[PDB]
């Protein structure tokens, strides 16, 4: 019963669904600047 | 106890590696909207997270829950175990 | 009124480690009520 540790292994899946928010930010932000 | 005891449940990698996501989302509303808009970026961080500035803090606010999940999850798994224990 | 709904660039970082510092309390308080409630302990 020692570990009882919380691998990051699977916390890069938080990881991953954020940064794709952040680069669909970038495409609404261009179609936002020219319209 | 301790301070280095001050970041276990999160990895010794995820202490800094949220750090990372917090600078990365201030920067995107730079460039979807300087020592105001640092002002209004974090008066929207800690309220959770423009149609491109909408999306960014609606991301924002599901990756942010995870990990407050998952830090609270991880730290009472370590009391339960160190509950009984014996 | 800014204490109730969680936490200007010298106000906006006292709102936001005010809001980190709150956030692990409210975590800690229920994840030690959390292991309680599955291990009920008996003090003699
Ligand atoms: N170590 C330790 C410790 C001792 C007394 C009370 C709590 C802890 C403890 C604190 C933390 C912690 C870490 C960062 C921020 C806040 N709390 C973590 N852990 C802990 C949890 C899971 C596994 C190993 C240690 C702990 O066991």
């Amino acid at each position: 019963e020692k570990t009882s540790a919380l691998s990051l292994s699977n916390v890069a899946g938080v990881f991953y669904i954020l940064v794709g928010g952040l680069g669909l930010a970038m495409l609404v932000a261009l179609i936002e600047f020219c319209y | 106890p301790g301070v280095f005891s001050f970041l276990d449940p999160l990895a010794y990698e995820i202490w800094m590696c949220i750090v990372f996501a917090y600078i990365g989302v201030s920067v995107v509303l730079f460039l979807v909207s300087i020592f105001n808009s640092l002002w209004f970026s974090l008066g929207a961080f800690m309220q959770q997270g423009s149609l491109s500035g909408r999306i960014v803090g609606g991301v924002w606010w599901f990756f942010t829950l995870i990990i407050i999940s998952s830090y609270t999850a991880n730290l009472a798994a370590f009391l339960t175990v160190e509950r009984m224990v014996s």
